[PDB]
DNA sequence: CGGATGTATATATCTGACACGTGCCTGGAGACTAGGGAGTAATCCCCTTGGCGGTTAAAACGCGGGGGACAGCGCGTACGTGCGTTTAAGCGGTGCTAGAGCTGTCTACGACCAATTGAGCGGCCTCGGCACCGGGATTCTCGA
DNA sequence: TCGAGAATCCCGGTGCCGAGGCCGCTCAATTGGTCGTAGACAGCTCTAGCACCGCTTAAACGCACGTACGCCTGTCCCCCGCGTTTTAACCGCCAAGGGGATTACTCCCTAGTCTCCAGGCACGTGTCAGATATATACATCCG
């Protein structure tokens, strides 16, 4: 457990400046942690209900590409 | 001892990150968070390496764009630095929240 | 008997009619599918690939390199006003972000 | 083993045809081949849509033609459903 | 020309629930409405979840799947009770 | 003898089976398929008048109002994320004054 | 002159519906061509779903698929 | 007479017209906005009553929100009157433009 | 708080949408079949998990400092509002013609199956476009 | 401005492994017909969207006057940049197992056809819930 915090601050440095962000605040850091937890909670209630449906166990990339295609969100390249 | 005046290296290290394409988090760290998270709803569950790469490289540019619309806002406050007040707001209007 | 003659050929099209009707058959879309609709859907279909290509080409070519590759995609899909608005939403594998840059994040 | 199905060939032709002399990585390949996979579901669905609501039971050329204009934004639109209909009327021949 | 309606069976649940409350005709055009399309969002998601899997059939599965997504949490749970207390009761009746 | 009795629904069954043999979305529907989705329908309508009803008590009145359905689906946090995009006609807005706006 | 038919009262009362407290008087130009461009998009897309019904009428069937197709569907009109 | 304190009316405006369930715009202008909207793609454009009220509640529906996101906007630069700035930066975040 | 207004509250009288028989036809429910989709069975191996160890770029910590977020003054200027007025919007009739909507042919068009085979996919080398880097020429940068 | 210094581009070299071309080799795409039927078409109806005149009047508009606040002055503090110290990501290579694709065989369950029957919605009645107008306390602003 506490991994969420495995997402380090100089990633969080690294994409705001792929963003185009020039100075960060010191909160902001710990907000990123909760929309990314929310997000990936988000998405992966609907992958694991996708492979429960099947009768796998195993989550497959198609069965992310769907659940993302389902939020708007749709990802080109897996599957 | 030459130092750069504070912003060189901003308008700098932005050039690197967006012209080129890569994944800016570590692979094991991701990996171990989104068996955290998805422990809690199924257990005992196996994740395709494909199916953690494309997780990561769509939750990459959700990550973008939110700071780029952060940004933004930050930008019409008359300021530079971005504050969470300004994500809560960017995460309000988009409606997500 | 006439020599077999491919439908694609038919109608000069790169993409094929038949897997096309097929598809329109099997996916559940219309209990009957029409015979120039297969055809249609594979013309528009090679005209969007060949535009969304040759956009990617020029991008590539202008990047000084031959293979085309995600990230002179991306730039061809955000770069044009129409296909930026056709695939709003998708987002691209290992596609990176446009190099833009604010006026007031300037120096000075 | 079993065949997938993919517009590998397909989209090799149009390359080939618009650019002689470029190529295109596995990758670009799949973000093509699912582009393709993601048009065609989207423009078939709607042309099922325009069936279902119409109250008919085919999905011909017009139904296509009418989808087209909608999901097409811009004008790509147009030089899309002038190609459709010269393919068609050339293959009408 | 007739056209099919869902006034009487909202009326019903509403009489079951409710006893001397009454639906202006705009708020029963409104609940209809919301039935036809609750009824398209949950069938077209089992649809496309059984295409996706190489099966042919809409069973009581791939709508429950589909209630599973379509709702919120403690929505979900109660909606996917009631269709299994409903179903339980018919599998048996 | 109506499926929609020896089920136990007041939606119907017949109807929903109709539907989803015309409705084209596969060639074969199974046979729990419509009873499962008649009441999930019904559960989610008696829940949407039970909070029109509610709304209609505040507002002492008898009758409800398009715009008591407007109120009544926008005061809760779930049924807000199933008809966050929508926008009910003829309705109306939750009344809603932000805390700056204050004196 | 009909698109200056929403006038400056009406975009007011709006925006009060909008919960707001001061009004610049540079909002009426802008609050028009957002209007202007929102109703033509679904206009076209209402006329395109009439030229396929093969009809010269725009019912509001129409118009509701219409904003069905834009994200925004509308209940109680079918 | 009582020359009203400015804000206090429109607060007294705010709590009467949050109750109203009324369009607030004239029927007829937007009738005619719309007829000639139409005019431009093709001619001849016989409109039901009841499309115009749609499009009507549709259109009202849409500039509320967008005034509400534009009022998120314009309290967060720490101000309290409309820009249109604040209007570019709503439509900008919804991503209609 | 002296005084003043548009704020709910109780009452009469519409009155027109909402509530209720009905019927009949029109779609749902039994009755019965049969053939193809799916569940069950076996299997096997491709893919997934778990692990050890050497390597080092990335994360963490820590401190100097400097530029920005913020607290505050004021001012004039753009926005409330009171009011006349005047301007055009709903009502409510009038006329009515163009176009949606419902039936009756019957024909051109699409599903389906029986032969028939070439295009497209699985597999196998293979050479060159590009990855990685040494290093030199080249171009920003900020303390002067 | 200017000049040492810190990045940066690029020229050229080596190296590689992965697009790409080539070769089997099936089976999905072509013909050739029938066979039924969806809708293309014509026609007839009827209906509502459209045009217009006046009328009453609700509010849209322009003219003011007051004033609330949107927008430089100084400050201090917090985040950046670099220097040092980890340390966990990473890459490689191993080993072991498990569950996800395959076929094979039922088998049983829903599409399909038929005949019967009841219930659901337009088509007509009532009728009463709530709008609409009138008179009474008052929360809060002027000051």
């Amino acid at each position: 457990r506490d991994n969420i915090q495995g997402i380090t601050k100089p990633a969080i440095r690294r994409l705001a400046r792929r963003g185009g962000v020039k100075r960060i605040s010191g909160l902001i850091y710990e907000e990123t942690r909760g929309v990314l937890k929310v997000f990936l909670e988000n998405v992966i209630r609907d992958a694991v209900t996708y492979t429960e449906h099947a009768k796998r166990k195993t989550v497959t990339a198609m069965d992310v590409v769907y659940a993302l295609k389902r939020q708007g969100r749709t990802l080109y390249g897996f599957g | 001892p030459h130092r750069y005046r504070p912003g060189t290296v901003a308008l700098r290290e932005i050039r690197r990150y967006q012209k080129s394409t890569e994944l800016l988090i570590r692979k094991l760290p991701f990996q171990r968070l989104v068996r955290e998270i998805a422990q809690d709803f199924k257990t005992d569950l196996r994740f395709q390496s494909s199916a953690v790469m494309a997780l990561q490289e769509a939750s990459e540019a959700y990550l973008v764009g939110l700071f780029e619309d952060t940004n933004l806002a930050a930008i019409h406050a008359k300021r530079v630095t971005i504050m969470p007040k300004d994500i809560q707001l960017a995460r309000r209007i988009r409606g997500e929240r | 008997r006439a020599k077999a003659k491919t439908r694609s050929s038919r109608a000069g099209l790169q993409f094929p009619v038949g897997r096309v009707h097929r598809l329109l058959r099997k996916g559940n879309y219309a209990e009957r599918v029409g015979a120039g609709a297969p055809v249609y859907l594979a013309a528009v279909l090679e005209y969007l690939t060949a535009e969304i290509l040759e956009l990617a080409g020029n991008a590539a070519r202008d990047n000084k390199k031959t293979r085309i590759i995600p990230r002179h995609l991306q730039l061809a899909i955000r770069n044009d006003e129409e296909l930026n608005k056709l695939l709003g939403k998708v987002t691209i594998a290992q596609g990176g972000v446009l190099p833009n840059i604010q006026a007031v994040l300037l120096p000075k | 083993r079993s065949r997938k199905e993919s517009y590998s060939v397909y989209v090799y032709k149009v390359l080939k045809q618009v650019h002689p002399d470029t190529g295109i990585s596995s990758k670009a390949m799949g973000i093509m081949n699912s582009f393709v996979n993601d048009i065609f579901e989207r423009i078939a669905g709607e042309a099922s849509r325009l069936a279902h609501y119409n109250k008919r039971s085919t999905i011909t050329s017009r139904e296509i033609q009418t989808a087209v204009r909608l999901l097409l934004p811009g004008e790509l639109a147009k030089h899309a459903v002038s190609e459709g209909t010269k393919a068609v009327t050339k293959y009408t021949s």
